[PDB]
């Protein structure tokens, strides 16, 4: 995957030249979905095809990334904020059973 | 005295009294008449049967059903369901006795017109009620909210109810249950050189489907699984004696609840009908719907209902809300039950439709009174 | 790749469209 | 080199040529797909079918409707609905003529986005612009300030402008149009047993919208009306040729613009949301919005909406300030009307997006040049 | 290489080659045995009889008709008739021809299995296919939509197709047809004396029903017409020498198509079937499939079938719709003309189920490539 943003970083660059875009560093993760968007001349083709060709063409070893992330997909469904909000309520709810232990009577 | 809980059903009439465990009288509702040549003088030869006798003779009867997808489509037939399951099984006086009924939701208002009228006229009646049956699985299941897929052999549909409160703008009803898997059934049967084409045979595709058949938890690696090898086979014995062997076809039948697509219906399945029922709602109380799905009526009770609903329930929701399927076992006749909770309460006194008010409204107090 | 993907004022304006209407 | 206006609302594609009077193609924004199985070899069976093919050949297809709730979700789906309001509707190429697009308030910014996107990338122009609905239907209306209540099929929202400013804090939007009245009307005729449940029945029932209902006056004294005597009693022919009668629900179906109550919205009418949009405003220009109550949108063409519109609003603000309603009889293309004549002026010629700008700026030079 | 349509039906075997306007070799579907000690040494004594020559000789056999209501019953009977039909009738090769076979609806799988499993390894071709019956006659007719009535000698089916797009949910299957018209035929002359009960009897049984036979455009006044004057009967000469009478017979034999409680059958008659099948259909497309009744098959040239048709449909659809009986002349082998229409096609090429795939795949890929 990070051979994956190595090319799409080099081939963009070569699109992006003589733009606000050229010479750029580094882009975003999130962009990686738009690469869809980017169509050909004749419409036939997007730069995700571009390089989904060029992938089978020329580098084959890249192929495997989505075998290597597997739980990717359990991953993007599970809520940080929830997860600290049920946290903080689980505290909430042991300290205050604690406390019902120590007021409990004889 | 004591009450009267008689659910007129699309398939299956379960009659009882009021605050008991069980109902008293369960018998499919078929008025069965004969078609071929009575050659034999005297021998108490009756011109209809209906009920058990017309399922014990049904070789030489034309069986119909008087309801039709919740609608009462022939009201002499339904005139003698309510004959039968009064003097017949129960074997009672109704002019004393009140009589709860159930309906489904989204129904034309003039059956309840005439249910009241024959309710009120033929079978005269001090008090009765229509009331809904998601309310009274929901009475039968303890809780006060929560979202009911009720299925009885026409009628699938969905309703949730919040604190009692029966939800009207997002109830869904999709008609598709057990008399259409049942015809499908008869469609796929001749796959394999098996002919049902007669009423007599429905009853015997019925009983095939309710002894054999399950909903798979994953269809296409059982499809694979069924394809692959005969290790799926079960077989059956025709009341001739001939054996009949079914393989994918004890969950293709099935499959129609969650694939309406096979039998030609544009619409989803129950899965997508409950999510598209529970988003209808507000936001504030589908955590109390997510996890509250009671299950009721006898199309429900295939063993792999739950786990297919809950997965599909699961993979339509955001995955940090809890889902939980309240499934019971006695879910079948839950319908019922509930409304031996509901007849048995000290303050639904008050709310009975007497013959007064029928005298001095005619038959449509009861879309006033209930809901 | 050069292959694949080759590529007052306010009172005129008012009564500018007061005369488009009409 | 004449330019077009292209309305690609909820409802209905609106486009043609600028300059003009009436729009040359008025379409609905339906794509059709296939759900049988083919069976004939040959003759040319297309995958989608967009447009009004779709429409003609509606028994068999699964409809879809590229733009749902004002929002653009689909986007191939949009992509097919220009390509074909480009090549077989208008017939002409894209990339000669400049194009004017309208957009609903309050949107989400992607899709203005996605719209200069795929307008400078697969329909590349030379120029186009972006406009606000409501601002071309006050600029339809004959003159500058105004508050124009714009109803498509998805989004009913209130915007006024005070000469020629858009006050963007009193922009109130409600979700209750034409769809949901069309879902409301299938919801409550099943209440006569006359079921419709396809996607090729809501444009039956869409139809049956159209030509039958109205907004009445009084809803209590039109129920009375109704609940007295059968005179208000309408028939209708479907293709299949079935007559249905209806009576009082030619004017229940308009009456959840007026009562959210019906389909369980906790907002309030139009009216009331009209009448919270203009106290939003100032104290100081607020007589001139009561006077200038410009309506536009197909939802608003029903013919009791003025009488209804004037009493409500009269019984909401004081009486000292004049209540008029402008209801023009082209309020269908009144988005069509302002767009044609905003396109032709002198002064938008330096208004322009132009290719070099979003060549420097990107797809984003939308959001700062236009209000 | 020009293709073969072969269409292997219940009573009559049709075969020829791809793109004639007639049918090469049509003949009867019968094995002979002899039932007879033979005492003739010499003289080219066969064990078996196929077709005509059972047919001429048929005084001293048994006729087996290997193929009842669709279903091949006897295999080796089969192979022997695809013998006679590739080597004595038609004369060819099978080894450098492909074959085109029809199929009823709703055939059970291991027919169409062993159909395959035969024509690639005992008469091995390069392609084959197999196809549906009314398909075929909607090619004949030379339109696009309609439903089609397809009555041969064991099935009658109703199938409707919309634009090519045909409905699998409503196609309809009853099986009788013309064997059982000429069993009830045999049943209905032992009332005037004439007895026949050997195999050879129902051939001549048959030729008085396609000679003599009509449908009654009304039953109860042809059935007055015929007991009170003998102006409808008429006679008939057999090979003996006997010359029989017959009266009201002529119209009461094909009255089991349109009321099949005759002979037992709880199902209705074919009107109805069309009917129920047009109405379980989408609603936008019942009109088209109202003016395209096509009718086919050797059971449906009775020439009164097609206003008493007409007259029932009328009588049961609503009357501002057109009801059109589409008869052509040629109706009897309409389905190998549509076979001559399909397999000389350009498309079709592309369609067709080689040797490779089959070795690939087994016997199963038809069900999958095929309809
Ligand atoms: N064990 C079972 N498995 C699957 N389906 C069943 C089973 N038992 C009953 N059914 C189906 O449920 C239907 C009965 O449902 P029920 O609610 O009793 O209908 P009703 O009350 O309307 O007569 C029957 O038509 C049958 O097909
Ligand atoms: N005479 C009428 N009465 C009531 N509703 C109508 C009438 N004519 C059109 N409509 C409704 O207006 C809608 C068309 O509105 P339209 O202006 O196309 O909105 P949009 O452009 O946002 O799609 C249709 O969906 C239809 O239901
Ligand atoms: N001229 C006719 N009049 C009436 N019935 C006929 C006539 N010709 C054929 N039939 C009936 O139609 C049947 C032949 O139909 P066909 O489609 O050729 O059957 P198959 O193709 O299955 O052999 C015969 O069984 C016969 O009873
Ligand atoms: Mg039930
Ligand atoms: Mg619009
Ligand atoms: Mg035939």
């Amino acid at each position: 995957f990070s051979s994956l943003l190595e090319l799409t970083l080099l081939v963009g660059n070569y699109m992006n030249a003589g733009s606000r875009n050229a010479g750029a560093f580094g882009f975003n993760i999130s962009f990686l979905c738009k690469l869809r968007d980017t169509k050909s001349a004749d419409q036939k083709m997007t730069l995700l095809h571009f390089l989904a060709e060029l992938c089978e063409n020329d580098h084959p070893e890249v192929l495997k990334f989505p075998d290597e992330l597997a739980h990717v997909e359990k991953a993007s469904r599970v809520s940080a904020e929830n997860l600290q909000k049920s946290l903080d309520q689980m505290k909430k709810q042991i300290a205050d059973v604690e406390r019902d232990v120590q007021n409990f009577p004889a | 005295t004591t009450a009267l809980v008689c659910d007129n059903g699309s398939g299956l009439v379960k009659a009882g009294f009021a605050g008991d465990d069980a109902p008293r009288a369960v018998f499919p509702s078929i008025v069965g008449r004969p078609r071929h040549q009575g050659v034999m003088v005297g021998m108490g030869q009756k011109d209809s049967y209906v009920g058990d006798e017309a399922q014990s003779k049904r070789g030489i009867l034309t069986l119909k059903y008087p309801i039709e997808h919740g609608i009462i489509t022939n009201w002499d037939d339904m005139e003698k369901i309510w004959h039968h399951t009064f003097y017949n099984e129960l074997r009672v006086a109704p002019e004393e006795h009140p009589t709860l009924l159930t309906e489904a939701p989204l129904n034309p208002k003039a059956n309840r017109e005439k249910m009241t009228q024959i309710m009120f006229e033929t079978f005269n009646v001090p008090a009765m009620y229509v009331a809904i049956q998601a309310v009274l699985s929901l009475y039968a299941s303890g809780r006060t909210t929560g979202i009911v897929l009720d299925s009885g052999d026409g009628v699938t549909h969905n309703v949730p109810i919040y604190e009692g409160y029966a939800l009207p703008h997002a109830i869904m009803r999709l008609d598709l249950a057990g008399r259409d898997l049942t015809d499908y059934l008869m469609k796929i049967l001749t796959e394999r050189g098996y002919s049902f084409v007669t009423t007599a045979e429905r009853e015997i595709v019925r009983d095939i489907k309710e002894k054999l058949c399950y909903v798979a938890l994953d269809f296409e690696n059982e499809m694979a699984t069924a394809a692959s090898s005969s290790s799926l086979e079960k077989s059956y014995e025709l009341p001739d004696g001939q054996v009949i062997t079914i393989g994918n076809e004890r969950f293709r039948c099935p499959e129609t609840l969650f694939q309406p697509s096979f039998i030609g219906m544009e619409s989803a399945g129950i899965h997508e009908t409950t999510y598209n029922s529970i988003m209808k709602c507000d936001i504030d109380i589908r955590k109390d719907l997510y996890a509250n799905n009671v299950m009721s009526g006898g199309t429900t009770m295939y063993p792999g209902i739950a786990d297919r609903m809950q997965k599909e329930i699961t993979a339509l929701a955001p995955s940090t809300m809890k889902i939980k399927i309240i499934a019971p076992p006695e879910r079948k006749y839950s319908v019922w039950i509930g409304g031996s909770i509901l007849a048995s309460l000290s303050t639904f006194q008050q709310m009975w439709i007497t013959k007064q008010e029928y005298d001095e409204a005619g038959p449509s107090i009861v879309h006033r009174k209930c809901f | 790749l050069t292959l694949a993907f080759s590529a007052d004022s306010k009172t005129a304006q008012n009564l500018s469209i007061f005369l488009g209407s009409f």
